Parts: C-alpha cells; structure tokens; sequence
C-alpha cells in the first residue's frame, strides 16, 4: 500500500519512432506533434528500436 | 554434398569475418560563446491588425492563440509598425521591437526558374507560324512598346496551347525561357493545391505579390486541369476547395484591375475539361494549338534530331517522313534513338537508311495499334 | 546439413545487423544541445547569428545559432534542432525526409537472374538493352551521342512473369532501387499527391543513379477525359503531378523508370507517348518451344521419374501461363504424395494439368466457324 | 599458354633436358622464350587500329616535370608503331634523375619484343653521358626480354663499385633487369654477382631492394623454398644494419619470394627462430607469414588474421591483412569485408588493393564509390590504381570523376597512374606487393615502372 505513489505519477507519452540515427539517440513524432529527436534509457538498445 | 562444403565453409569464414569486427571493438567557434547567448529570448513574429491614433495600441495576431493587445519598445521606428507588417513582439515585456518581412512563402520563390535551359528556336521546327504568333506576343511588346500605341490595340496578355500529347509545348515553353531576358516563373499547378483550408488561394495571392514586385514578369502555366477547370458538383458534395482556390485565382487574375506587365502562357491537353471563366478573351487571347506537320516539318524534325547524331551521309529523310503518317517530334526522336540502339545490335559507327527504316518499324509498325496485325493487301 | 549452414548465415547476417566522439568536447555539444532536440523551419536567415524559424505549431521567434559544423550548410527549407529552453539553434540536420521513403526502398535482392524465367529472349533482350547496356556498358553513348531510353511498359496476359522480369532485374544492378505499388494514394486527402511525388524523386536523384519502378497502376489511367456529372476526386490531379514530374521541367537525370500492367487499354494515352515512356513490351502466351524451358526450371531440382514426358503434355494443348505450369509441378506432386511416394508418373500430371485448367469456360461455340 | 602457365624453374629445367633432347628443336624454339612473343606484335599492329588522340590528348594533359613526366611513361606504356619511343628530342632532357630512370626504361616499355631492334634503339642511350640514360637503358634492356643474355656482361661487367659510384645504379636495371630475364633451376653465378652487391650495401634503397626482388623472382617457385645462405646471409646482412627501414621492408619482400614455392614449409618457423625482434623483424616475421600461406582451406590463419590484425602496431596490420587477396582470390564471394567500415585508413587502402585488376563487377567498383572519395593523397592516390587495374563514359567515367575530385601534385600524378591503368602465376603477384610502399619519393617510383605483369 506504500507503493501506490507511483500510481500517483504521470506516466508518459507515446511517440512514433520515424528512424534512428547514429550517437546513441533516435526521433520520436508526438501524436499530434512535430518530430523530436530525444535521448533513450539505459535498458533499450536501437537494435531493437 | 559438395555445395554443403562450399556454402558452409563460406559462411563459417563469414562468422569468422563477424567475429573479427566483433572482437576488434576494443569549441572556439562552438563552445565558449554559448552561454554569451543563452540569456536572448524567443520571442515571437506576430502580424499587426490596426493602429490606434496619437499611440500605438497595436493589435495583432500571431497566428493561432488570440488577437495580442501590445505595446512598442522605446527604441523603434514608430511610423512603420503599421498593418500589414510583421513585427517580433516580447514574452515579458509585450511589445514590439524589431520589425520582420512578410509571409514570404520562399516556396513560391522555389517555382521560379532560377536558371535558363536551353532549348534553341532552330530546335522547334514545325510550327514556324504558331511560333510566330506567340512571338508577336511575347517578344514584340517586351521589346517594342510602339505599334501598340501607333496603332491603337491591346496586347494578348494570356495564350492557352492546346493539342495532342508529344506536340511541343514543353519546348515551346523552354525555348522562350531560353531567349527570354526577363523574370520566368514555371508554375506547377499542385503548388496551388494544398492540404489546410484557405491556402491555395494565398497561394494566389503570393504569385500577386511576386508578380506586382517588377516589371515584364512571366508567369508560366502548366497542366491547369490540376487546377481545374471542372465545376463538377451535384448531390455527393465531395471535392471542392481546388474550385475555391481556382476561382479566388480567377478573381485575383482578371476582372477589376487586372495583371498589366505580365504575360502568361498556359498549357493543356485537355481543352474540353476548361472553365469558361478562364475562356473568355481578355483572359486568354490566342487558343494556338498545334498540329502535325505535313512532310516539311518532319524532315525539319528529322534534320533537327540527327543533325547530331551519327549518321550516313546519303540517306534522305523524305522517305522517313513519308512512312510517319501521324507523329510527333517525341515519336521521330524515339526513331533516331532506337535507330541508334539498332546500330549498337550492330557495330557501326554511323547509323544508315534501314536502320531508321525498322527504327519506324519498331515506333509506328511496332506500335500497339490493337488489334493489331493488319496483314491485307485490298490496298496495293 | 546444409540448412545448419543457412540458418547460421541468415543468423550471422542479423548479427551484423545488430553490429550497426569528444571526452568532453562532445560534451560541450551535448550542452551546445538541449537533449530534447526538436524540429523546425526555418522562414529566413538573418546572418548574424540569430535566426528566425517556424514550428509545427506555428511559433515563429529570433533563436541565436550555436554553430560546431558550417552553419551555412542549413537553409531556409532545411530544418533545424531547436531546444526547449530558448529553443535554440542547435546545428546538423542530416537532410531527412517522411517515413516513407524506406518503405519504398527494398534492400534485398532476394531472387536470381534471367536464368530464372524461361524464354522469351527478344524483348528480354531488349529490357537488357536498356537497363543492363546504359548502367554497365556506357560506351556507345557517349559514343555516338545518342541517349538512353527510360521508360518500359510491362503488359499482356497477366502471370506471364511480370513480377518475375521485375525481380530478376531487381538482382542484376548496382545502382540503388526502389519498389513502389503506385496506387496507394487511395486517401482523403487534398493535395498530398505531390507529397510523395516530389519527394520519391528528389531521394532518388539524391542517393544514385537508379531504377523508380512503378508497378500495377493499370487502373488509374482514367480515360483522360473527365468524370462524367460531378466526379473530380483528386486522383486525375495525383496522376498529372507524376506526368509533370516525368516530363516537365528540371532535367530527368539517370533516374529509370520500368513499369508493368495487366490491361492496357484502359490506361491513359497522356503518358505512354515516347520520351514521357520509351518502350513497350507484350508478354503474350509464349509458345510450345519455351513452355518446354518453363517445364525444365520447373523440373530443375524436383523428383520426376524421368520416363514421363511434359512434351505430351505441351502437346496436349497449347496456351497457358507459366505460372499454370508452375502450379501443375507442384500439383502433380501432391497427387505423388498423397500416398509417400518418391517421383511423379504420368497421371499425377495429368489430373494435375485437368485440375490446374479450371479457369476457360466460354462457351458455346466457336466451335461452329467451322 | 605454355609459357604463361609455367613458372620461373620448369622452363630453365625444360630448355636444359629439352637442350638435351629436343626431338624437333621447335620445343627449344618455343618453350624457352621468343615464341610466345613472335606472332603477338605483328598481330597486335594488324588487328588493332589504335588512333592519335590520347598520344595527342592523353599527352596533352599539361606539363610540370612530374604529369609530364608520368605522361612520357603514360605514353611510353602505350604498346600504331613504336612512335612515342622515336618522337624525337628535349622531353628526355627536361627529365630529371630517377624520372630519367623512367624514361631510360620507358623505350623498354614501348618494346617488350624486338629483340634486334632493341639493341639498335637502345644503343645510342647505352653508355651515354648520363648516369642515368645508361642505368635506365641497360633497365630497359632487362625489360624488353627474357631471353637475350647478351645484355648481361655490358651490364654485369661493370656493376662493382664498392661504395656508390655509377655502376650500381646499373646494378638496379641490371639486377633487376636480370631478373627479368632469367629463372633457372637455381642460377648461382648472378647470385655470387649478388653477394658483392648486398655486401656492397648502398644507402641507395633499391640496391638491396632489387637484390631480394631480383633473387626472389629467380627463387620464386623454388623447391618448397629454401633456407639457403643466398637469403640467411640477407637475412644476416639484413639484422646487420637497421637503417632506412624501407631496407626492413623490401628485403622481407624477397625473403617471402623465396620462400613461395613452398608446399609445406616450415621456414615461417626456421625464420621465426632466426629473425623475430622489434617489430621491424616481426614484420619480417608477418612477411613470411604472409608469403608462405598462399591459400586453401586453412580458415585457422583467418582467425588468427581476425586476432593479430587488432595489432598495435599497424604495418604488420597492413602486410598481414594484405595478404587475402592472395589466400581467398578462387572464392571471391567472401572477399568483400568490411575493411572499408574498419578506421585504420591503411585499412582502407588492404581492401583497396583487394580489388585489384580482374574483371571488376559492379560490386567493386561499387566500393570504389566511397574508395573513390577520400582525401588523404596516399588513399586518394592509391584509389586509381588498382581502379584502372581492375578495369584493363563507363572506363573514363570514374577518371573525370578524379578530375571532379581535384580539379595535389601527388593527386594529379595518381590520376595519370589511373588513365595509364585504362590505357596463381607469380609473375604478375609479386611486382604490386613491391608498390605496396608507395607513400614516398620518386626514388621509389623510379622503380615504379618495374612491375611488368601484363602481356
Ligand atoms: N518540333 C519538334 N522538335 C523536337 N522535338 C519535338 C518537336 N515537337 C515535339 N517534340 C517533342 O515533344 C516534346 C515537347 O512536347 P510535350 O513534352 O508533349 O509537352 P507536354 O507537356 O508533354 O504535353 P502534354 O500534353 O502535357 S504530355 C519535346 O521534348 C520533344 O520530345
């Protein structure tokens, strides 16, 4: 029942992926938005993005 | 099983040349002005509705938000932060403070020509009197605004070209690009076409704008059924904002203070696909079209397409242009390329009569025709 | 055995397809960065330093360049990095397109050469001489001045190996290819004809020399005329943007374009003049000479019982397809293996030739010329 | 195809058991030499018809000393008559040194055949007042054949000058002109001319250069190798002085040569014992590594290519990698690699040779797409070589293509080496393993023009 404060957080966004590039980052187009090319976390590799 | 050998050993020394990448794994003018800049600011163009007297007041709109009530910053040019003038406005301070040019739209500015590509007048033979009309209307009040006013009579500042596909308009079109000295504008029709509501027509209103910048001006249309000339409406209430587009097009064109130094030519292969909102004359004075020429014009198509390139210097071309009942200059190139192709099916070094004679076979023999031999005599 | 040794190189392939800076000068990019970089438009470049862009939403500000490489590489047209802080202007931008562009581009070439179709080497000879002759043999040319064609229309019965010319010059080339069924413009959606028009061709002048290969787009040849009452939809506006951009303006480069229909006739007369599209090929029902080559590909590496001829067969009657010979090799081999069998005998071929030639029926004569 | 096919011992063994024998003597006629080469240049005048205009354009390229002077050997290179060795006077003086070297020898170029003829056209250039005219020409009378022998002692009479006087650069053209001409069973006499020459020692490079090579072009095919004191006393002589490390280089060069013929040779070990060091003579040891592994299943030295090509020291990275070309040449399916996708830009230029000169599919000069484009002038340079090798507009196409490039020196003399490139046998493997060290004076490619592997 402690736990329930990461229920109390805002998730995330979803994002379409158009392609990677090179440096260790990809893009990412928001769902009415325009395209971003934005940072990964450290349990995601591009080979499977 | 030898080819399990070889594939296999091929792709175990593959692994292997994996394997080898696999373990071979293992600011002056970028860096120290950054943080000079960081405290600039972001602030935003707007477009300005109206002035207020014995102050600025101004009210203006960015694009989307609302209509900004603002002031000016002390260091400007009071007079011209007029209507009609984009100008940058503060995320703190809410005013103006340096003036921006207009909604340029430097896609418009990408249909102009920019270039000239030549294509000579000795190039397009064939039509040695249509070409002359046009001639009159485009080189002659360019050049010589005097029997215009020695005379009494208006120039035709628009000529539609109409006819079969493969005729010459294009070059038509090139060739006056070619010796044209002023501004050229190709026009795509589907630069007019695009997806929000209400833009193809301020697409019209940025070729005005281009247009009343200069003089002697030349607007190029082409394929004008992608702009249309079909009012095609009856209860399924489908596809209609291009006819708004076309229509705010014919309103900036004609009618109530027209074009003046602007001379424009169009082209279609479809003339009964027209709007006769376009083809009443004042809009559109000359309907030239263009038509097969009859034997002349095809030995002059002839000289024309192999005057470079190698041939034999006896063969004529009256016999050619007799075995071209009807045919274009695309056609009779496409006879002097595969004439060519004939001589590479040999090893020539110039190209001889019976070559164009089965390249004319190949073309017009050869062509679909359907359905399709039509071995009779009844004739001969 | 073998199959270890595929399995192993398709898997050592992703493999390498898995296997696709500054210690602290890269750092100071990845502060000349803010890491949620952005995309934007850029309207104008007043030069000194500052830039004016547009956003996807519309904001539109004077944001200062922060310049690591030639920061007169980007354009107005080309977009920029943006921040989220000053929305500042960051720096490269490797000219990127839509997502569809690498939908369209096939990396493979997953099936073999002519020695894949059997026979019909004239005109197969001929798309030789204009694909396989421009790209690998440039000599005679330039030296005799003349240019190649460009354009080649697939048509005739349909299964003739249409896919299968297209495929096998597919194989044979080292310029770049791209694969496109062209009429997935099927939207509702104004415009967005030239979207893909534009920049389809502007890739493919971009990368290489190449093949821009159009497949199936017998339908949307709409009888150049009109729609009737009412119709305009857009799909006779999305079809003159590509004859525009084939044979316009803005010179067609060592760009090819090889394209393949069923029916004809329905097409439009707009693009099939020459110079707009160069060569046309039929692919009519062969023979009874390479229908016995048809057989032989497809008796390659199968099990027949060598005492049976297809000749009989071919003899039997006389227009088909190959790909009715194709479904009649596999046919008749199931026919053998209803019952574990090792090869095939003649009446394996026989109901499977019956079987397979369900599809003529018309009907009533003629019949009674007679 | 005879004397194609065979290599430099069976036709020595075979003009011997055959001086014996001969049953006819039209196998001494043609199995020695001057019978594969009679009917080819008349018949190469009658049914080719080559014109003017890349004497006349192909010469025009401009002038420099250098261009020009590449353009001499382009032009030399040319065999429609033997015109550009006759044309004339003060193109050969407007040469320099090792240039005039080149163009000394480029008279042997024009005419490798014309055995007569060759006497009479190099004769005025023969003991002339230049040192060099008279070194290039007795070089140009080692190129023009193989079977002459009487060039020799005008040569190989004066080659002796105990330090650096004349004669050994005589010594160069000669020894390795010499080399061109003859492989025996094992000839000793111009060997033992061969231990005052390494025992002469000049700091001239090609002294001791063209000693390994020319030894090793007669010890090329030799019985399993051997290890014999003709190369242990090289090798000895060799760990004597390490100076000039292209010394270091171009005698393992020859070392390697002797050792090819091998079957089973266990001299990689006999030399590993003897010579390993310092990576000089590591790379000596790489250079029998290479040499003595021409090529079967034997995928164990490929994965230890796969090891030790991530050396440290990138030289024996360059020799050792450069080495696949000549082990998986039959199964050319895997030869393409991702060296190109590799940094270490003499890499780059291993793949760049492995391409070579054969029939060169799309796939090849598909990698000379990037290959192409590079900027260093050694990589830049070293791309049209093996580019207008590998094809022996479409030729021309990639050649305006380097004029789109530059238009330095080294560039534009890369560009010339091109256009002269558009226009297992041992003989035509070991003369571009002696280019491999290119990235150096015109001393160097004053030897250039010694790789004579085409017909
Ligand atoms: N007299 C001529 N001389 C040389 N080429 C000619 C001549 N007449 C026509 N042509 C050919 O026709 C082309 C110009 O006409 P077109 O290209 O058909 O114009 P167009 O835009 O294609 O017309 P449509 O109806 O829109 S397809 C030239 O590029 C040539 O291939």
């Amino acid at each position: 029942r402690e736990e329930l404060q990461l229920l109390q957080e805002q998730g995330s966004y979803v994002g379409e992926v158009v392609r990677a590039m090179d440096k260790k980052k990809v893009l990412v187009k928001v769902h009415p938005e325009g395209k971003f090319v934005v940072d990964v976390d450290k349990n995601i590799d591009i080979n499977d993005v | 099983q030898v080819e399990d050998d070889i594939q296999q050993l091929l792709k175990k020394i593959n692994e292997l040349t994996g394997i080898k990448e696999s373990d071979t794994g293992l600011l002056a003018a970028d860096k120290q002005t950054l943080q000079s800049e960081q405290p600039l600011q972001v602030a935003r163009c707007t477009k300005i509705i109206n002035a207020d007297s014995e102050d600025p007041k101004y009210i203006i709109n960015v694009k989307q938000f609302a209509k900004f009530v603002v002031d000016l910053s002390d260091q400007v040019a009071p007079t011209d932060i007029e209507e009609g003038m984009r100008v940058g406005v503060d995320r703190n301070k809410y005013q103006i403070h340096i003036p921006l040019p207009p909604k340029i739209d430097p896609t418009v500015t990408m249909m102009q020509v920019e270039e000239k590509p030549d294509v000579t007048y000795s190039d397009v033979g064939g039509c040695k009197e249509q070409i002359e009309k046009l001639r009159e209307v485009v080189e002659t009040p360019l050049l010589h605004p005097e029997r215009f006013v020695n005379l009494g009579i208006e120039p035709p500042k628009g000529v539609l070209l109409f006819g079969p596909p493969g005729t010459g308009k294009t070059l038509c079109a090139r060739a006056v690009a070619n010796r044209t000295d002023a501004c050229f504008i190709r026009v795509i029709g589907s630069e007019l076409v695009q997806k929000y509501v209400g833009e193809g027509a301020r697409m019209v209103r940025e070729l005005f704008e281009m247009a009343r910048t200069k003089k002697a001006c030349l607007i190029f249309f082409d394929e004008i059924d992608a702009i249309g000339g079909a009012r095609f409406d009856d209860g399924a209430g489908g596809d209609n904002e291009v006819q708004r587009t076309m229509l705010e097009l014919i309103n900036q064109l004609d009618g109530f203070d027209p074009r003046g130094n602007i001379k424009v030519l169009m082209a279609t292969n479809r003339p009964d696909t027209l709007d006769p909102a376009l083809m009443r004359p004042g809009r559109l004075d000359r309907k030239i079209e263009f038509s097969l020429p009859d034997l002349e014009g095809r030995t002059h198509i002839f000289k024309i397409h192999a005057r470079s390139m190698s041939v034999e210097r006896d063969i004529r071309f009256e016999l050619l242009a007799r075995l071209c009942p009807n045919s274009t200059g695309a056609e009779i190139r496409s006879v002097c390329t595969e004439a060519g192709m004939f001589a590479i099916r040999a090893r020539r070094k110039i190209a001889t009569e019976k070559d164009f004679l089965e390249a004319v076979n190949k073309v017009i023999k050869s062509y679909a025709k359907f359905s399709a031999t039509p071995r009779y005599m009844t004739y001969n | 055995l073998e199959r270890i040794k595929d399995y192993l190189l398709m898997e050592e392939e992703f493999i390498r397809n898995q296997e696709q800076k500054q210690e602290e000068e890269r750092s100071k990019v990845d502060d000349l960065r803010g890491t949620p970089m952005s995309v934007g438009t850029l309207e104008e470049i007043i030069d000194d330093n500052h830039a004016i862009v547009s956003t996807s939403v519309g904001s539109e500000h004077y944001v200062s360049i922060l310049s690591f490489v030639d920061k007169d590489l980007l354009e107005p047209g080309c977009s920029v990095l943006l921040n989220h802080k000053v929305h500042a202007v960051i720096g490269v931008l490797m000219d990127d397109t839509d997502p569809l562009v690498t939908v369209m581009k096939v990396e493979k070439a997953p099936q073999e050469t002519y020695a894949d179709i059997g026979g019909l080497d004239n005109q197969i000879q001929e798309i030789k001489e204009s694909v396989e002759l421009p790209l690998t043999h440039p000599e005679y040319y330039e030296e005799m001045g003349i240019k190649p064609p460009k354009g080649v229309i697939l048509y005739g019965p349909p299964g003739t190996g249409k896919t299968l010319l297209a495929k096998a010059v597919a194989n044979q080339t080292s310029a770049t290819f791209l694969r496109v069924v062209g009429s997935e413009l099927i939207q509702k959606y104004l415009g967005d004809g030239p979207k893909l028009v534009r920049e389809l061709f502007r890739v493919a002048e971009e990368h290489a020399p190449s093949i821009v290969f159009i497949d199936e787009i017998d339908a949307i040849g709409t009888k150049r005329y009109d729609s009737n009452s009412g119709g305009e939809r857009e799909i006779q506006r999305t079809m003159l943007e590509l004859l525009n951009q084939l044979d316009g303006f803005d010179s067609r480069g060592d760009v090819k374009v090889i394209m393949a229909t069923n029916r004809i006739e329905t097409l439009d007369p707009a693009l099939i003049r020459p110079g707009r599209i160069d060569r046309k090929i039929e692919f009519p029902l062969p023979d009874e000479k390479t229908k016995k080559r048809i057989f032989q590909i497809h008796t390659s590496r199968m099990t027949l019982a060598d005492d049976v001829t297809l000749d009989d067969l071919i003899m039997a009657k006389d227009d088909l397809s190959g790909a009715d010979i194709k479904a009649i090799c596999t046919e008749a081999g199931l026919m053998a293996l209803r019952e574990r069998r090792m090869k095939v005998t003649n009446e394996d071929f026989k109901k499977s030739k019956e079987n397979v030639l369900y599809k003529k029926q018309e009907g009533t004569p003629e019949g009674l010329y007679l | 195809f005879l004397e194609l096919s065979e290599d430099v011992e069976e036709y020595e063994d075979l003009t011997e058991i055959m001086s014996n024998v001969q049953l006819n003597s039209n196998f001494l006629a043609l199995a020695r030499e001057l019978d594969i080469m009679e009917p080819k240049v008349p018949d190469d005048i009658y049914k080719t018809h080559l014109e003017n205009n890349r004497f006349g354009g192909s010469g025009s390229q401009v002038d420099s000393a250098r261009m020009n002077l590449a353009s001499s050997f382009v032009n030399g290179f040319v065999n429609q008559d033997k015109l550009l060795t006759d044309d004339g006077n003060k193109w050969l003086y407007k040469n320099k040194d090792h240039g005039m070297l080149s163009a000394a020898a480029s008279l042997g170029m024009i005419l490798l055949w014309d055995v007569d003829g060759g006497l009479t056209q190099i004769d005025k250039y023969l003991y002339s007042s230049e040192d060099y005219i008279k070194s290039g020409a007795l070089l140009a009378c080692g190129i023009v054949n193989s079977g002459v022998r009487n060039e020799c002692d005008p040569a190989l009479a004066l080659l002796s000058d105990y330090v650096l006087h004349n004669s050994n650069t005589m010594r160069l053209g000669s020894i390795f002109g010499l080399g061109l001409a003859y492989a025996g069973s094992n000839r000793e006499d111009v060997l033992t001319l061969l231990l005052p020459v390494m025992g002469d020692s000049k700091s001239s490079m090609e002294v001791a250069g063209v000693t390994a090579l020319a030894c090793g072009m007669i010890a090329v095919g030799s019985c399993n190798g051997d290890v014999t004191s003709t190369i242990l006393q090289t090798i000895m002589e060799k760990s004597e002085t390490e100076l000039k490390d292209t010394y270091a280089r171009w005698l393992p060069l020859g070392l390697g040569l002797n050792h090819l013929g091998k079957g089973e040779a266990i001299e990689a070990i006999l030399a590993a014992l003897e010579v390993v060091s310092e990576p000089f003579r590591s790379f000596a040891n790489t250079l029998v590594d290479v040499c003595a592994y021409a090529g079967s299943g034997n995928v164990l030295k490929v994965q230890q290519l796969l090891h030790i090509c991530s050396e440290h020291f990138d030289s024996k990275e360059k020799e050792e990698d450069k080495d696949k070309k000549e082990k998986k040449d039959k199964d050319k399916k895997e030869a393409p690699a991702d060296m190109g996708a590799h940094q270490g830009v003499a890499v780059l230029g291993i793949a760049l040779i492995a391409m070579g000169e054969e029939i060169g599919a799309e796939m090849a000069l598909r990698t000379f797409g990037h290959l192409l484009r590079y900027g260093e002038p050694t990589l830049r340079r070293a791309v049209p070589l093996a580019l207008a090798l590998i094809s022996v507009s479409h030729d021309a196409d990639p050649e305006v293509s380097y004029n789109s490039i530059f238009a330095a020196r080294l560039a534009a003399m890369l560009r010339q080496l091109a256009q002269y490139h558009a226009k297992k046998g041992t003989l035509t493997l070991c003369p571009y393993h002696s280019d491999r060290q290119l990235m150096s004076q015109v001393a160097v490619a004053g030897l250039l023009t010694v790789l004579v592997s085409f017909l």
